[PDB]
RNA sequence: ACACCCAGCCGCAA
């Protein structure tokens, strides 16, 4: 999907910031070993990703559409929330992981597009404000 | 007849706490008109908040702005839940807050945030009065013995609400610091880190508090909420302005004068550039200048002259920037990012630079000469628009007239292109008005 | 500037009301030129 | 429609939040009964916001699907974004 | 009703709605004298 | 915990300028005494003017402003006359204000200079400062000026015509010792009038245990009040303001309890 | 056709963009001591409106 | 073959009064040359003899300390347009931001930039009808119809205002009543927000022989904190706040500044010539001679001015230590001080303020009228309604164009779509063309759209209201 | 127009010095020595006396409108 | 024309006024010079399109 | 036309009190003085004199707005010493301060005059 | 219980 190595990409909720918040709220120590089993992370990510709904349905067409729309956030989520990265540099705990999952669910549900929002006029105004700054 | 039974309507005067909406033509985007709260003040003007001047693209030099008062319980509520400036700090244009600290408070945060600033008890003593979200407990000072001194970073930590985590870099960040040692020490006190709502190191600037993606105010909006961000902005604009009331900011002649050694170096660089362009035009006169492939001989000659003069202006700007002292306010205004640029510093102090009209240099209005004072058939630096002097040293009338041409085209382009951008505006938004 | 009934073809902008806010403004308005243009080439 | 086969985002968005908070507060302004106990405030906006927090707003929202069929949602099953 | 003329300054009343004139100069510009009624001015 | 022990020394007591030095005093006290000098010292000045006839080219508002900002001597009776707002007298009375009568008429070829000497008062203890004289308006032949003016009591917060000082100068810590100012190039700055350094030294050495003290004043009257009684009037006004604050605070704390 | 026309006409200059009661316009002035949502209004405008 | 007579004759009338224009930026020179025409002051010496609309005159005009050799030849010395003002370039409080200024209320009370605003009106007995004539007379409460609630007792028996009296807003100022074809009050009224004083009134005969008069009303303008100000270098600014003398900073010698301009007006819009003006003004006011500031002079630069200032007992770069007005503590930085030339601009805060609340209404549009002189309302343009389309506030956008502007009720048939007649009292709703007396529906819809669709129906177009 | 009575910055008396300033200028004195002889040590009043142009002699060349 | 300072001041006319303006119905009107292409001169031009 | 008359900077009309006492709830043993119709002239004095007292933890002042002639002073002391009586002591030693300064200035004037 | 009709033009504000 991505050529030219353009690693900068826009995603709804900034994963590293919430991981750092979970580190500095529950006062965990990165020096000491943590108590967080890897499959807790595995099925936490798997059970989380089934509740990020964009295309809501049960038939395979809507399931494929939801996978297509959620794919970039899922493919970043599984990379950031990997077991080895958690065990080495994040060192989160169990209730820290549970708070992380609940609060990323809250942030993603907040960041969804609100129905009834006029996208066309907002888009024209947004794309047209830099028209007055090639002077 | 003044008895008020239930069900009547009374048209009261607009008391304080009411909700109104301000507008400034042209309304380019949805930040340009949005709701406020009414506060009743004397005199005969609208008095609005200072960092709010970046959404409405305005300046306090004669701008007159419109007011709209809703009269409905439907309308006041929907404006209170849609068009309030606390709820709409960030814009969906480029997912960055156009709500941004600007013009004075930013360059005062820069000087209040450094390591060297230290406040006595009588200074922190008054700076803690101007807060609104302060918990009422004086923090432990960073210095106790011999005398209690408070650094400004603890004060700005008291400003930062809740628990915000943020890592930005200062504008004058040395690129070699990250690769080598002292990566988390930062002897220049760059690498702004905010840890658990506590400012830890770094001097704040435009890249941290201004209208930038991932800035401190952006994270404050995305974590704490919308009301807390409004209190954050208000607390900054109170305490930083009232610290600046003591410490004071200015600009003058002493911020423009460079050293005599600096002036000698700039004159030597200008003389070397003039000698080099004389050499290349002498090579072009006797027909040894090989043309660049794909380029006209005149085109490649103009490209070589422009390259040489741009290298000269870059070198003289670098020398002028290196000659700046730490107390120079011209440097502080551009490292803070509040206003100005380093190119403006170079034009003020060292050299204004090469001046152009519609891309090319000054044309030949007369019989192949720019001015009657210069000799015919001249493509030299002074005869074609280059300004060897600076604003501080004064301009000769020829280069003054060339700068008049530059200012004239800089007025014409922004005076005629608003017809085009306003038509592009209307055309784009009339077709898109119904997409939802 | 021209006949009254031929105001469509008559050039306008001639003989403005004299500005008297400032002596400098008055001396500016006495000594003033204008172009018959309603493109940025003549403006330069 | 019935209770089943009811699809729409269950997060009550800001537009209908503003609409409900306007309409019900104007109903206080036209002397309607107030669904919540109040402690010494008179602004209809404040009590309407307080009972929107209390989630006791006695109106329902009829949402227009683009197909044409309506879909009715109340307030108490919609959850507040705030 | 009293009036004051242009140059020679004779307080020529009219009270008759005739065309304006005077028996001294007859210059046809007239001014009216400040009335005897009292007005106060703040020095602020 | 209590008040300290200030000392005063006077270096010059001429007829229109007073320089005094206040030592062993906090900075805020001296700053407030400086502020009261130009804002809250009572003085008699013209505020109510009534124009009867004005044929001058200088119209009514010019003359009203110029007469408002003419200084008036109030060396002894500024305390005796009460404020017009606090007077039980309606409108104005001689006990609450001073009446000025101005009548002048030019019938000569050369220009008549209507100065402050032509102002005539009722109380001899209030007069503009002529005992050069202040110009008001110049009149050609045949141009008259008749008016009546009333002089109230006020201080500088209402208007600048009630400001008794000419200009106050406030200096503390003359050669820089507490680093209250940071000089980028200390050799480029002239020494102060009260500096105590030689030509080689630029600034005093650092004093970490120091505190701002030894304030230098250069207060200067405008000729209305004497330059030595203005300080006494300022201190008396500050004392009466804080006594009023005492009374109001005591009333509030007995009302709450 | 000129009455129905665009700018300074009916449908663009009279109806879709129109004039409204209960509005004010005044030159604007700095104020640091107010909040972000707060704004200063002169007494004459608040009295007339 | 030829030599220049002097290099500084390049500039025009407006551009000559800017000193050190080479040290400025050309857009700022263009701006100040455009704003030099707006600088009030004395304009023509016989201003009291003349009378005309929108005339300004200032109390104390002063020739600039920093002057060029060419404004003396424009006779600018005789008729200046400003006051040399002690200016501290400082960020003192925060009310100077976005190029704004803080001024001295003590100085303003002393006549600093206080001015007089002369305005004049004129009316005629333009006789049109045989008996339809207007005569200058005091209107009686019952003999004429055009009544307001203004004070009609301020006039004399001639029908004109007495000079020297005080008039407030919405007052009769010339009393003329036209006779009905008993009479009708066609008198003129003083426009809102004036509170001026009448000064001089004349009567005369016009070109066509009948009576004709002019008045002149003057009002002093103490500078409120909205007034437009600029320097001679393109330093656009409005008055942010007026502090008293005890609140602003002050030098060691007791000098308090008049106008405080924000320091960030310098770096972006590069106006180093303003700083050079300030330095030369300090050295000229301290010396005694009037500063020579011709645009092109190699004998005058910043170094000689700096040395001349340093010889006289000040900082050689023009800085000066100021103390805080509130605290009394020394300001840590050293503020750049010195006199400079500012000007007062025509654009008034009192003339630009405007408020509207269901006032006068246009006869055609049934909408608010065209601006403050007519007591009309502000426009809410296309791009404004598009702002609500972006916001999503549909009912604010409805109230802004239908409920508050022009609400109107129409009656339309249900079988056809043509607007139908409706008698209110007798309740006989009947639609012509259908013989329908039972189906007419009330529709709330703007008067502008009704006049729109009636202009369409004048063009044989049928916009039908299919309400069903 | 006319000399103000007070300096705008401080408030030192200015109105009683214009005639003296012209008198000292007529007796072959320079502007600096004339300003020093009037006791104007501060430059704020020096610029008031120095930069003020008088217009009253231009305005008193006109016949008055009354008598 | 030809009047001195004293005759102009006696006549209630400003000596400082440069003149050069007409008076039509009491309103001061001034003619602004309007440029036009030079007569009787042969030119060359190149239209692009 | 919205210029306030100059006398409301220090006059009090009918409806407001000179001193109002608010008890702060964020921290124990705190007060919120709301001295009305003075300026920084009083507030700087109050702040300096209360910082001279050793057993006062927090005592500072600020102005909410330069237009509204109002200052607010927030005083917090130790939990054995009321802020109201701390204010009372800080004024009653200030009275002696100003009276002593007045007397010394009087005797300095008398000694300088022969 | 208010009074001033509109077109056109020009200058000017951000
Ligand atoms: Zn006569
Ligand atoms: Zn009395
Ligand atoms: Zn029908
Ligand atoms: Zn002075």
């Amino acid at each position: 999907i991505f050529p030219t190595g353009d690693s900068k990409v826009v995603l709804p909720c900034n994963l590293l910031r919430m991981i750092w918040n979970a580190q500095k709220i529950f006062h965990i120590n990165p020096r000491l070993p943590s108590d967080l089993h890897p499959i807790k992370v595995v099925e936490g990510v798997k059970e989380l990703s089934k509740k990020l709904v964009i295309v809501n349905g049960d038939d395979p067409l809507s399931r494929q559409a939801q996978e297509n729309a959620t794919l970039l956030f899922n493919i970043h989520l599984r990379s950031t929330l990997c077991s080895r990265r958690m065990a080495e540099e994040f060192r989160l705990s169990g209730e820290a992981f549970d708070w992380l999952l609940g609060e990323i669910e809250s942030k993603f549900n907040q960041a969804i597009a609100h129905p009834g929002e006029m996208v066309g006029a907002l888009a024209a105004q947004s794309l047209g404000e830099p028209a007055t700054q090639m002077t | 007849d003044l008895h008020l039974q239930t069900g009547y309507k009374v048209e009261r005067h607009m008391c304080d706490g009411d909700i109104v909406i301000f507008n400034r033509q042209p309304t380019l985007h949805k930040m340009s008109m949005m709701g406020h709260r009414v506060r009743i003040l004397p005199w005969s003007t609208f008095r609005l908040n200072l960092s709010v001047t970046t959404p409405y693209n305005a300046d306090f030099d004669g701008d007159e702005m419109n007011l709209h008062l809703p009269q409905s319980l439907e309308t006041r509520a929907e404006i209170q839940e849609l068009a309030m400036v606390p709820r709409m700090i960030v814009t969906p244009q480029s997912n960055r807050p156009v709500m941004g600290i600007v013009q004075d408070t930013l360059t005062a945060v820069r000087k209040f945030t450094k390591r060297d600033v230290f406040l006595e008890r009588g200074e922190v003593m008054n700076l803690l009065m101007f807060l609104s979200t302060w918990d009422g407990k004086v923090p432990q000072p960073a210095i106790l013995k011999p005398r209690p001194l408070w650094t400004g970073k603890q004060i700005f930590s008291l400003i930062i609400p809740g628990h915000i985590n943020c890592i930005r870099t200062h504008s004058t960040h040395p690129d070699d610091e990250d690769s080598g040692p002292y990566k988390h020490i930062s002897p220049g006190d760059t690498k702004v880190v905010v840890e658990n709502g506590e400012l830890i190191m770094g001097i704040l600037c435009k890249k941290s508090l201004g209208t930038s993606a991932g800035s401190l105010v952006h994270i404050s909006y995305l974590e704490m909420g919308h009301d807390i961000t409004r209190l954050f902005y208000s607390n900054i604009q109170t305490v930083i302005n009232n610290w600046l009331l003591i410490e004071g900011h200015t600009i003058g002649i002493g911020d423009s004068i460079a050293d005599s050694k600096t002036y000698q170096d700039i004159q030597n660089t200008i003389k070397k550039a003039k000698q080099d362009v004389i050499e290349v035009i002498e090579k072009a006169h006797n027909n040894e200048l090989e043309p660049t492939p794909g380029n006209t001989l005149r085109q490649t000659f103009e490209n070589q002259v422009n390259r040489i003069l741009n290298d000269a202006r870059d070198k003289t700007g670098s020398s002028a920037q290196k000659s700046l002292s730490e107390y120079n306010n011209f440097k502080s205004m551009v490292v803070s990012g509040a206003k100005g640029s380093k190119i403006n510093i170079s034009q003020v102090i060292a050299v204004v630079g090469q001046q152009n009209v519609e891309g090319k240099r000054i044309p030949f209005g007369f019989k192949h000469r720019t001015l009657p004072h210069f000799i015919k058939d001249d493509y030299g630096p002074e005869s074609r628009g280059f300004v060897e002097n600076s604003y501080l040293a004064g301009l000769t009338p020829t280069e003054f007239f060339f700068h008049a041409m530059g200012g004239r085209e800089g007025l014409i382009d922004t005076a005629v292109k608003t017809a085009e951008t306003g038509y592009i505006q209307r055309r784009l938004i009339k077709s898109m008005e119904s997409v939802m | 500037w021209g006949d009254q009934k031929k105001a469509h073809q008559a050039r306008a902008g001639v003989s403005q009301v004299l500005n008297r806010l400032t002596f400098a403004s008055t001396l500016s308005h006495l000594r003033r030129l204008n172009s018959p243009i309603g493109l940025a080439k003549p403006r330069q | 429609q019935a209770n089943q086969k009811r699809i729409t985002t269950p997060y009550m968005t800001k537009y209908e939040r503003a609409r409900v908070l306007g309409t019900r507060a104007l109903q206080i302004a036209m002397c309607a009964p107030v669904m919540v106990e109040l402690e010494g405030e008179t602004d209809p906006l404040l009590i309407a916001m307080k009972e929107l927090k209390a989630r006791k707003i006695p109106i329902i929202i009829r949402r227009y699907l683009p197909d044409g069929s309506y879909e009715d949602w109340g307030v108490d099953e919609l959850i507040i974004s705030d | 009703m009293i009036y004051i003329c242009g140059e020679c300054h004779t307080e020529n009343e009219i009270k008759s709605r005739d065309p304006i004139r005077c028996r001294e100069c007859g210059y046809r510009i007239m001014y009216k004298k400040r009335t005897k009624r009292l007005v106060v001015f703040d020095a602020r | 915990p209590y008040a300290n022990q200030p000392t005063v020394r006077i270096t010059e007591l001429t007829d229109e300028n007073v320089k005094f030095i206040i030592e062993n005093t906090d900075l805020a006290v001296a700053n407030s005494i400086r502020r009261v000098f130009i804002a809250e010292v009572p003085i008699i000045a013209i505020d109510w003017v009534q124009i009867d006839a004005n044929s001058s080219v200088l119209h009514d508002e010019f003359i009203a402003h110029r007469l408002g900002l003419i200084p008036l001597t109030s060396d002894d009776i500024v305390d005796k006359l009460q404020y017009s707002r606090d007077c039980t007298c309606e409108e104005f009375c001689p006990e609450c204000s001073v009446e000025f009568t101005l009548d002048v008429r030019c019938n000569e070829d050369q220009t008549r200079h209507v100065t402050s000497r032509d102002l005539i008062s009722n109380s001899p203890r209030v007069i503009p400062v002529t005992s050069d004289d202040i110009l008001i308006v110049k009149l050609r032949k045949g141009q008259e000026l008749r008016l009546r003016a009333y002089a109230k009591k006020g201080f500088g917060k209402e208007h600048a015509k009630w400001n008794p000082t000419a200009g106050v100068a406030f200096e503390y810590d003359p050669d820089n010792a507490l680093r209250h100012t940071v000089y980028p190039k200390p050799e480029e700055w002239p020494k102060s009038e009260y500096s105590e350094l030689d030509e080689d030294e630029s600034q005093a050495p650092y004093d970490p245990n120091g505190k701002p003290e030894r304030f230098y004043y250069n207060v200067e009257s405008c000729g209305s009040l004497r330059p030595e009684t203005i300080v006494l009037s300022a201190l008396s006004g500050l004392k009466k303001k804080l006594s009023d604050l005492q009374t109001q605070l005591s009333h509030e704390i007995q009302s709450d309890v | 056709k000129q009455r129905l026309k665009g700018k300074e006409g009916r449908v663009r200059g009279n109806l879709m963009g129109k004039r409204v009661d209960f509005s004010a316009r005044t030159v604007i002035t700095p104020d640091p001591n107010l909040s972000i949502d707060q704004v200063g209004v002169p007494r004459s405008i608040a009295a007339n409106m | 073959t030829h030599c220049e007579i002097h290099p500084s004759m390049i500039l025009g009338v407006c551009a000559s009064i800017i000193p050190f224009p080479d040290h400025n930026q050309s857009p700022r020179n263009t701006y100040q040359s455009a704003m030099g025409k707006q600088a009030m002051g004395v304009y023509i010496t016989n201003f009291h003899v003349r009378m005309d609309t929108l005339a300004h005159v200032l109390y104390y005009p002063q020739k600039p300390l920093v002057t060029t050799r060419s404004m003396e030849y424009l006779r600018f010395r005789e008729l200046p347009a400003g006051i040399n003002s002690i200016v501290a370039i400082a960020s003192y409080t925060g009310y100077n931001q976005e190029d704004s200024v803080i001024m001295n209320r003590s100085a303003v009370d002393r006549g600093f930039f206080r001015s007089v605003f002369y305005r004049s009106y004129k009316e005629q007995e333009s006789k049109k009808g045989f008996d339809q004539e207007e005569v200058f007379e005091k209107p009686t409460r019952e003999t004429c119809q055009g009544m307001r609630h203004a004070i009609y007792d301020k006039l004399d028996d001639d029908g004109l205002i007495a000079p020297g009296v005080r008039v407030s807003g919405d007052d009769v100022i010339i009393g003329k009543t036209v006779t009905l074809p008993t009479k009708r009050d066609c008198s003129t009224f003083l426009r809102t927000s004036e509170t001026g004083i009448v000064d001089q009134v004349m009567v005369t005969l016009n070109q066509e022989g009948y009576k004709f008069c002019k008045i002149r009303v003057r009002s002093v303008r103490i500078p409120q904190i909205g007034d437009k100000f600029a320097s001679r270098h393109g330093q656009k600014g409005t008055c942010g706040i007026q502090y008293r003398q005890e609140d602003m900073p002050f030098t060691c010698e007791g000098i308090t500044p008049d106008i405080i301009i924000n320091p960030h007006a310098i770096p972006s819009r590069m106006t180093i010539g303003h700083l050079i003006e300030c330095l030369q003004g300090k050295v000229s006011a301290n010396k005694g001679e009037i500063g020579d500031a011709t645009p092109f002079n190699d004998a005058v630069n910043v170094q000689k001015i700096s040395n001349l200032l340093s010889d006289y007992g000040y900082h050689l770069r023009g800085n000066e230590v100021l103390y805080n007005g509130f605290t009394g503590r020394k300001i840590t930085s050293q503020i750049f001080i010195g006199p400079t030339y500012y000007q007062r601009l025509k654009h008034m805060v009192d003339d630009k303020i405007h408020s509207r609340a269901r006032g006068p209404i246009q006869i055609l549009n049934r909408q608010p009228m065209e601006g403050r002189s007519r007591d009309g309302g502000l426009r809410f343009g296309e791009m404004e309604r598009d702002c609500q389309i972006a916001h999503g506030a549909a009912q604010f956008l409805r109230e802004r164009l239908f409920e508050a502007s022009d609400p109107y009720q129409v009656h339309v048939c249900n079988l056809c779509g043509i607007m139908a007649i409706a008698n209110t009292r007798t309740h006989t709703y009947e639609c012509r063309g259908c013989r329908n007396k039972t189906q007419i529906s009330l529709v709330r819809m703007p008067y502008a759209c009704k006049l729109l669709f009636q202009e369409l129906m004048s063009m044989s177009i049928a916009p039908r209201m299919m309400s069903v | 127009m006319i000399i103000p009575v007070r300096c705008f910055t401080c408030g030192k008396i200015v109105g009683n010095k214009w005639e003296a300033y012209l008198g000292l200028l007529q007796a072959e004195y320079t502007e600096g020595d004339a300003l020093d002889a009037l006791g104007l040590k501060r430059y704020c009043c020096r610029r008031m006396l120095l930069a003020h142009v008088d217009l009253i002699e231009k305005l008193l060349n006109y016949a008055p409108l009354e008598k | 024309n030809g009047l001195t300072d004293r005759d102009l001041c006696e006549l209630n006319e400003c000596p400082l006024d440069p003149g050069g303006y007409f008076i039509i119905n009491g309103s001061e009107k001034v003619l602004i010079a309007q440029e036009k292409m030079a007569t009787n001169t042969v030119y060359v031009f190149a239209k692009k399109d | 036309m919205n210029a306030p008359p100059a006398f409301e900077s220090f006059l009090l009309f009918e409806g407001e009190k000179k001193i109002t006492i608010n008890k702060d709830t964020k921290v124990p043993n705190a007060c919120l003085f709301t001295i009305n119709k003075e300026d920084h002239t009083l507030g700087n004095i109050i702040k300096s004199q209360l910082l001279k007292d050793p057993q006062v933890l927090f005592a500072g002042y600020k102005v909410p707005h330069p237009l509204e002639h109002k200052i607010i002073i927030r005083v917090q002391t130790t939990p054995d010493y009321s802020p109201q009586e701390a204010f009372t002591n800080a004024i009653t030693d200030l009275i002696s301060e100003l009276s002593l300064l007045e007397e010394r200035f009087r005797v300095a004037i008398k000694d300088k005059q022969e």
